[PDB]
């Protein structure tokens, strides 16, 4: 399986 | 092809997040049920894709 | 339900997991990801997640 690094703002 | 959601399914933040195999959704390892400790190495499918496959046993 | 007394993965004996829909068994050790905690609830081994989603590609 497979991860993904995602940064939406705060 | 696919196109995975930027926020973790339960929690609804982003950061490291699992792909499931089988949909759009994604979850953080430590959201899941128990807390993954590792990737899964082949298909993962998360649980409300293990809920739908469910559902069309139960109605077939 | 009669259920198998050899791991599915492995083929051998032990500590084995029972599935909920198929007479399977499996240790805990030999599933991706591997388990140091028993699943809670209802639990549905590999091959019949394989089974329904074989019928997904055709249903
Ligand atoms: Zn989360
Ligand atoms: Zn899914
Ligand atoms: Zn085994
Ligand atoms: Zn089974």
């Amino acid at each position: 399986a497979r991860t993904k690094q995602t940064a939406r703002k705060s | 092809h696919m196109i995975h959601e930027d926020f973790c399914s339960v929690c609804r933040k982003s950061g490291q997040l699992l792909m499931c195999d089988t949909c759009s959704r994604v979850y953080h390892l430590d959201c899941l049920d128990p807390p993954l400790k590792t990737i899964p190495k082949g298909m993962w499918i998360c649980p409300r894709c293990q809920d739908q496959m469910l559902k069309k046993e139960e109605a077939i």
